[PDB]
């Protein structure tokens, strides 16, 4: 919600509180998105300068506060900051921020990242390019300077951040991305290569010096109808643990497929189904596994554009003996929203 | 980590 | 304060930051509210929207940011998110929201939870109906579908809470409340049972496989007087610590009561006069034994609707031989806050 | 940024992102600065309210949301609360203030305390009256009750804070500043004694009871040019760390000399340049020793008053010999900054 | 924890 | 901790 705009700058105090239930069988430890309370409110800002006719800055924040959790010492658990950076654009040159956001593999990934409450799997936090990471320096060109209608670009250098996780760490790395949209139809390209750190390389599972993700991206939107499909291939970064030893590490090689249909009725009403699957191969001990796997069926009713409420069925397909201990069971989704 | 795909773009809005 | 007002949506962002001192002899460390800086601040916004000449939803969010910690590895203790839910409402049919809020018997105990600084100790956080918790669907309908002025009634629905605490734990239960309310009195009631974590029995004080709260209130609230009564019992569901033995868990039984009494000068001035003794029984190896216990004489200056001042002084009553170690030294609170 | 004024009451939300990378050389661990992401945030407010036609009270909050951690366990990794008071104002009578704010020696090293990034080395956080510290009652009258333009003092009473830390804690003390502006230039002093907690007595580093703070400043600001010189000592209250031994504790004495010029270009470009070195004496075990010993050259591009870009170079002068492992090596910031 | 009782009532006001 | 020293002031809001 615009809450100031003088002077040629306008600042954007955007927030929400979501209402959220799991419902899953027995405790949800074998489920796939758990059980209980999952309400949560974010906060942020959204600011925006006019330096000169061509010259504009920005920059923006955005935080998750945890609601699920009580007042005591567990107070903290699941708070975090998701997005943090500025920068500065010029006329059909483009425009470069830094900070913590998302990677340029992202930009394909967000076309399958549609659903009500899960969905979009493979865009893991903080795993290189396909969530948001930290301290990236984007560089990102709209309409190839003015010269192509619907043709857009990005590259993107990602700093090492050396942090006492595997999971959380990454090295040096370089990545870009391609899109064209024309007539409500879109077609998205991305790709990014990286080097792993030292307890990276240490861990169990992965080998490798270097880390690479891909994903393409296809999609239609318009007259009420919202199609989607992506393909994307990665080597050495999908974050695995294996339950039954108690190891982790990164998956040597991953398919990973995301498809999404979703209508959108006058009245609000939204309809949704979805498919996703994430499979790993030369898994270190297993060989082949399915990291993720299920169907969607989920309905959004929104009853304007600050307050909606959605339910979000996942079908999971996952073998009740998987080799690395994904959850098995299904789960329900019910959720309030509150917006502006 | 589901909907926030609704309005990513590349370059900046304005 | 109200930020934004467009399109039916408003938006009340409001905070204040609370300068603090609590004077007890000693460390404070046998007191009732302790020695040092309290200093702390709040934050949060409450949203409204009108859907349609009937329909409304709204959301709400608060945190609590404390000002005594230093800037080092202790920047996050105390830091919490006080609310977080959201809600629809119909034209009398009722009120449904999600989220953490209050628990019903609130509605009883806030009666008498008006003094400046102490006060309401009944409403623990996190412990059942009484107080702020998590994961509460709540159904509340005023006046009857229209038909009483000043009757209004309350559902609740509290959802399984497995924390790593025995104090922070909760497991499935119900609750309700009823409200009268004419020419200035008032009469409540409230009730509440629930289910108890297999944690919550594992602890040595406390037997059952249910908790209960419940409380009921009468006020008078007009011509610049404010007086109104409590009275409540718990079973297992007030949360103890044997200081000697250092062990904790619930009351098998107590009683509690609670009075209040205020009166508010013309050009700010508010005196207030307040009793609380709760007492537990039951208790294993102890018996009957003295939870709170204290007389309290304070005022609040009003400067305005955004500034206040206040000194509290708790008369502390507590036996200087408790058996269970409950502070017996008296506690001054001083205050000057800044609110929008 | 004003986001609300209605009834004579104002609330300032402010805010900024910033975007920044430290670079040294290797891992940056012997360096000044470090190596690597360095992207913060900050978000507060300011009320000020009119109470009637001399009285006036005000508010302060202001918090520090870190950027370069991930959303696993490490996200609150240097997130703190930076202010955090309330107080009141009499016309020409005085302001008082109190909760967490600047102690009253911070009057005199705010002059030199100007660097885009670096800088005021010797305004430690939670050190007595040199930084920001909990629980000040602070008393402050400007122009002596309208008599003299441009005199101005203030007078500080600390409360002990029995922390877990010896760094973060401290005892009771007092302290005064004065401060005298004439045609842009200024002279300023500033002293603080104050007690010491059994604590920081047992750590190795340091001796004695109290603890003494003491510093001095004249600046020149006008006709685009900004020169300053502070000189300050300490006794028993800079704190030291000896990373050979892993000792931590305080300086016996320390010998504080700070020193910056700059020019402000009418298109906005700000050259910087300032020298800093702080030497400490009779430490137990190793005697003498630099702790803070540097030449600077930065350069800030001012955008506009909500978005600029500065470049700051740290030439450190320390030795690579340094008797207590302190960092030899140079560090360059480079930041870009959207603020509201 | 002093002053939280005030209002409330029942319903979203 | 550079830039946070402008302002500030001995008096006055
Ligand atoms: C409204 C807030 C008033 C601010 C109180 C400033 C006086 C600080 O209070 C101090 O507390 C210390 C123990 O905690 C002791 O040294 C003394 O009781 C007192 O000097
Ligand atoms: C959009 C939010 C809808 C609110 C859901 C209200 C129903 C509460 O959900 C309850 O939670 C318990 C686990 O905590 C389960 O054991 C119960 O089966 C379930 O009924
Ligand atoms: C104003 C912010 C500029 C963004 C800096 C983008 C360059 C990222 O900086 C990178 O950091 C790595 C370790 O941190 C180094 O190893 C690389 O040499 C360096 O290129």
């Amino acid at each position: 919600a615009e809450i100031y705009n003088k002077d040629g700058n306008k600042v954007d105090l955007y927030g929400k509180a979501v209402g959220l239930h799991y419902f899953s069988k027995g405790n949800g430890e074998n489920s796939y998105g758990g059980n209980g309370d999952m309400t949560y409110a974010r906060l942020g800002f959204k600011g925006e300068t006019q330096i000169n006719s061509d010259l504009t800055g920005y920059g923006q924040w955005e935080y998750n506060f945890q609601g699920n959790n009580s007042e005591g010492a567990d107070a903290q658990t699941g708070n975090k900051t998701r997005l943090a950076f500025a920068g500065l654009k010029y006329a059909d040159v483009g425009s470069f921020d830094y900070g913590r956001n998302y990677g340029v593999v992202y930009d394909a990934l967000g076309y399958t990242d549609m659903l009500p409450e899960f969905g979009g799997d493979t865009a893991y936090s903080d795993d290189f390019f396909v969530g948001r990471v930290g301290g990236v320096a984007t560089y990102r060109n709209s309409n190839f300077f003015g010269l192509v209608d619907g043709l857009n670009f990005a590259v993107q250098y990602l700093g090492k951040n050396e942090r006492d996780t595997a999971r959380r760490s990454n090295g040096d790395g370089v990545g870009g991305s391609i899109s064209y949209e024309y007539e409500g139809f879109g077609i998205v390209g991305a790709y990014g290569a990286a080097d792993r750190t030292n307890l990276q390389e240490a861990q169990p599972l992965g080998n490798g010096k270097k880390a690479e993700q891909w994903a393409t991206g296809l999609k239609y939107d318009a007259n009420n109808i919202y199609l989607a499909a992506n393909y994307g291939e990665t080597r050495n970064a999908t974050p695995i643990t294996n339950k039954f030893t108690n190891t982790s590490g990164f998956a040597n090689k991953t398919q990973d497929v995301l498809l999404v249909a979703q209508y959108q009725f006058d009245f609000g009403l939204r309809p949704s189904i979805a498919y996703t699957k994430s499979k790993a191969k030369d898994v270190e001990g297993i060989g082949d596994v399915d990291l993720v796997n299920y169907f969607e069926v989920g309905a959004t009713y929104y009853f304007n554009k600050n307050m909606s409420t959605y339910v979000d069925y996942i079908i999971n397909q996952i073998d009740s003996d998987n080799k690395l201990g994904v959850g098995s069971d299904d789960t329900v989704a019910v959720g309030i929203v509150y917006q502006f | 980590s589901g909907g926030d795909g609704r309005g990513h773009n590349t370059g900046a809005h304005s």
